[PDB]
């Protein structure tokens, strides 16, 4: 506090046609770590490059829609004199102080539109629109790492966003193939109950949990193992189901509790938590090795390591990564 | 005072009916000025795309700076005559030019910006003297990212002449690329060019263009809806009504109606172009992670 | 001159304890309006309406240690018989011809002991101590209206060294605030600049306004701004800097003379005499509304109007005041 | 001539020690000036804040007017018995007392004036007969500003005995507060005191007040300075110094050392405490003009 460098005088250090400056897009690119923004910046590969390392991108061709729709946002345009090409604009979402050197695009995908997109994938869930809820979430998932978010509560919610989205793609899976097998052999059926009991412990909302703990209910009555299927009818009731259903529930139950006895072992263990395998739909009890998905958290059994995540459908199943990135936040 | 002020101004403006209206009222008080006038109504009739009548009405009799608008014509016009006509514009330009032909400069210049020659241009642009020479080198400066050199031919433009019309509109230009506070210069100068004038295509994207720069989405909506009503197919338009789209919160398919309707435009922006080859980069690049 | 009315006679018209004479620091109060003798009378109520009145003083807190040094210095004490509580004396200025009911006190601040003081603060100044400068230049301004005085010269320069102290508060506060400010942004920079500029119409010594004309001669050449510049190095090298500075400086005027041209549009008027807004730091362009110190002519942009003023520390912008009273000669 | 002259000199020009050491050495030439020696001997070691001596040597058998020297000794030396002393005072004095025993009178009035209660004081000593009654009269009616009934007493002592030492002193007295001629009239008065006798600390300190009251500053500091040496501890000296700093223009620190010097003088001169007051009469009135 002096007074300073600020008072010290420093060195002072045809027609020929000027040579393009950065381009508004590339300083973008300069100033942000973040996917987004580089789709926004028209910067693809490198767009691709952040996204492989952060979160565990192969396969981006599922990503096409987001990413052209996305680089449609990124300018506007305006005419200057008539006859000649126009502008473009490049609106910053730091455009207070942005100046020449330092922006960053403006963001035009919000946590929260991702989380209102969720209701509509609980509905269609609900009246049974499996393939069309599936395809919803999914895009909620992939559009995870698209988002930029302010601060480590936003980073928090948008990884329970795709643990959401995680839960009910793999659970809906497990229903869709379970319905695609045959109901003929015995062996058959004890097949079918078993992927109803796994779909049971996915962690969905609880009008959702009713239903799969119904379709378990029927199952395991059907093939009279009473015991397990006791179970199923007291953890619906704990829910709180419409009176209709728990009057059907309890007298199933009362019927369980006069004969509680288990006709076949079925490989599902209650009292043991387990993953669901997202591609052989097999239990794998927490100790067991597993492969996952870098973005969701979808589990695999280890033959799986290498191939193409069925719940993301664009990510490597067990690559190590550094990890989500949608903030300033996670670069200090 | 200039007789031609108002038919000048509706021009540059984009109001180009009333420049053709207004250019066929003046009274004839000069042959220097008739030819000035008759240069802005041609050019008039190039803006609205009507080619015909700018080639069929300048004939080899006329003004040279007529031959100039003709010769502009002819380029937008003909696709295949395009290569030969800047064959032969580097073969004048290296022979000789009459430099105070300032008609004949912006008309090179308007040729080689569209023929993605943007040195060529401001090369003819250097050997001219008046203001709208001074205006498209700031255009030009502005798309080759140099703001800096944009700022000193505004500079001259503001000294020479503040309240032009040519000097308001590079100052907007300047000003939304300049961005910060200077945004809300370039809004109000638009906003008061529409207001003593009348609200363009041109003057309402740029309007719009200043409130997307601050974030403010809603109040440009209003903006692009009167300019999508009084010309469906201008492209500007519908470019900046995909940006605003996807920051309201609309379905993809909205977003999808714009790019169909784009592709209609029959006006040539280069967006669509643009977007095709990030269609193709894209697939590209999604073969270089997963060689199928 | 008759015999006279000296000559004519006129009308001549238990124990019981006696009571008390007026003290002489009460005679102090009726034979003074000065603040200096109230305060050394120990009539710091009087003493303070006097101030308010005159100077415009609403916050006295910045007085504590003025006023009550100032009381010490007031009696002196002398012992009379032993064991029994001592005297006091009352030390008069007018002591040869006092008497009982005319004395006024003693003078123990001299306005060349201020005079003097400026030195100290140049010093401070020129080194770059603005801080310590800023607290040593208030100093003497609130001691100013404490000043005891003869004549007519003295009053005049009393009101010049408040108007020295003045500049010099209002000037260094700039700078200490130009040096506090972000220099990130261009924007940023921009007002660094005009800071820096607005510094330069502060009226100080020649040696202190060649210091802040290369501080301004700096920021403008850093800027870009070459013909604003120029013209800083050309009164720089007329106040007549020491050779090494002419030197440095006729090397920047020559570059700017190479390229005359300002990059940007400030808000600093070369030709327009202005004044400071000593809380905002903005121009005052000498039309336009203004409220002021009524003791030091700080000038303040007319929103602050009852609010205490930054320089002073203790007065009412825009108070209507009788004005500085120090001399007997100001009460005829 | 009186054999006790040299010894009540030295206690009523501040010398106690002086007074104490020739106090010792008198001869018992009566026994009526036997009691009046021990009185100034005790009253010295009262001076000197030695009250253990007085408290302990005078007994219950002892003279009268040691008596009252011993109700004084009590009062300065105990703080928590000064109101009930006061008390007793105050039953004596409306009961009876020998108006012959001018030691007891001055003893009375001594208490009283500490006590803060001059009307009781004058009270007591308007009903003796004696010289040091007149004075401390005079000295009594300096401090209530009656300028003009202290000179009558003081011309009652004149005319009785213009050479005595009280009578000097009192002239003194009454001069420092006339002005004006006057006061080098009590400069001559204490200086020659001084060059009689010893230069004390009160003949110091009064040489000093007739400078600072003339202006002579700078013909004070010696004084003061040898003041200081003699005793670190005399308040007078302290205060005298902080006025006489400020008018030589020394640093504030300098006022500022003798005021945290002075809060140690363990001699209690009233000049702190009105000090503090006038430190919570200002910040009062700060919140007056600006209630916080």
């Amino acid at each position: 506090e002096g007074w300073g460098e600020d008072a010290e005088l420093q060195l002072p250090p045809f027609f020929v046609p000027p040579t393009k400056g950065t381009s508004p897009t590339q300083i973008w690119c300069n100033n942000s770590q973040l996917p987004v923004d580089h789709i926004l910046a028209g910067s693809f590969e490198t767009a691709m490059r952040l996204l492989h390392d952060q979160v565990g991108v192969i396969q981006f061709g599922p990503y096409k829609q987001l990413f052209l729709q996305t680089y449609a946002r990124g300018r506007t345009t305006y005419q200057a004199l008539p006859c000649l090409p126009s502008m473009y604009g490049y609106p910053n979402r730091n455009w207070k102080d942005a100046g020449l050197k330092n922006g960053v695009p403006a963001v035009g995908l919000k946590l929260n539109d991702l989380i209102q997109r969720l209701q509509l994938c609980y509905q269609l869930t609900t009246v049974g629109k499996f393939e069309e809820a599936v395809e919803k979430f999914r895009s909620i998932l992939l559009s995870v790492p698209l988002l930029v978010v302010d601060n480590k509560q936003e980073i928090a919610e948008a990884q329970q966003l795709i643990t959401i989205c995680r839960e009910y793609i793999v659970g809906l899976s497990v229903e869709t193939e379970r319905k695609k097998l045959p109901k003929e052999t015995l062996e058959q059926q004890k097949r079918i109950c078993e992927m109803a009991a796994y779909f049971t412990h996915s962690n969905l909302q609880p009008v959702h949990m009713i239903l799969v703990l119904r379709t378990a209910l029927n199952l395991f009555f059907k093939l009279k193992n009473f015991k397990t299927a006791a179970t199923f009818a007291r953890r619906l009731l704990e829910l709180g189901p419409k009176p209709e259903v728990a009057q059907q529930t309890r007298k199933i139950l009362s019927a369980c509790e006069k004969n509680p006895t288990d006709a076949y072992q079925l490989n599902y263990d209650m009292h043991n938590p387990f993953d669901i395998c997202a591609a052989s739909y097999r239990p794998i009890y927490r100790g067991k090795p597993v492969e996952k998905c870098p973005l969701s958290g979808a589990c695999y059994s280890p033959e799986f390591k290498g191939q193409i995540c069925r719940v993301t459908t664009v990510t490597e199943i067990g690559k190590d990564v550094i990890g989500l990135r949608i903030s300033p936040l996670q670069f200090r | 005072v200039d007789e031609l002020f108002d038919v000048k101004n509706a021009f540059y403006i984009g109001s180009y009916q009333q420049c053709i209206n207004e250019a066929q009222r003046v009274k004839l008080s000069s042959p220097e000025r008739d030819v000035e006038r008759d240069v802005f109504l041609y050019r008039a009739y190039l803006a609205q795309r009507k080619f015909g009548v700018v080639l069929d009405e300048i004939k080899p009799s006329s003004a040279p700076e007529l031959q100039a608008v003709r010769m502009f014509a002819d380029y937008l016009a003909h696709e295949s005559r395009r290569d030969s006509i800047v064959a032969e514009l580097d073969r004048e330009m290296s022979r000789s030019v009459d430099v105070t032909n300032t008609t004949f400069l912006l008309m090179a210049a308007s040729i080689y910006l569209h023929d993605q020659n943007p040195d060529a241009a401001l090369r003819a642009l250097h050997q001219g003297d008046s203001l709208e020479c001074t205006a498209m080198t700031v255009q030009i400066l502005l798309k080759l990212d140099r703001l800096d050199l944009a700022r000193k031919e505004l500079k001259r433009m503001q000294d020479l002449d503040e309240d032009a019309t040519l000097t308001q509109l590079a100052t907007a230009w300047v000003s939304l690329a300049t961005g910060g506070e200077k945004l809300q210069d370039a809004y109000y100068i638009f906003q008061e060019m529409a207001d003593k004038c009348s609200p363009t295509l041109l003057l309402l994207n740029g309007q719009a263009a200043c409130h997307m720069a601050q974030g403010r989405w809603e109040a440009a909506e209003g903006l692009l809806q009167e300019a999508l009503d009084k010309d469906s197919g201008y492209p500007e338009t519908l470019v900046n009504l995909i940006v605003l789209s996807q920051h309201l919160g609309k379905p993809p398919e909205v977003t999808n109606r714009y790019l169909s309707q784009l592709k209609d435009a029959h006006r040539s922006h280069p967006f669509i172009k643009e977007y095709q080859a990030k269609e193709n980069d894209f697939d590209r690049l999604v073969l270089q992670y997963a060689p199928s």
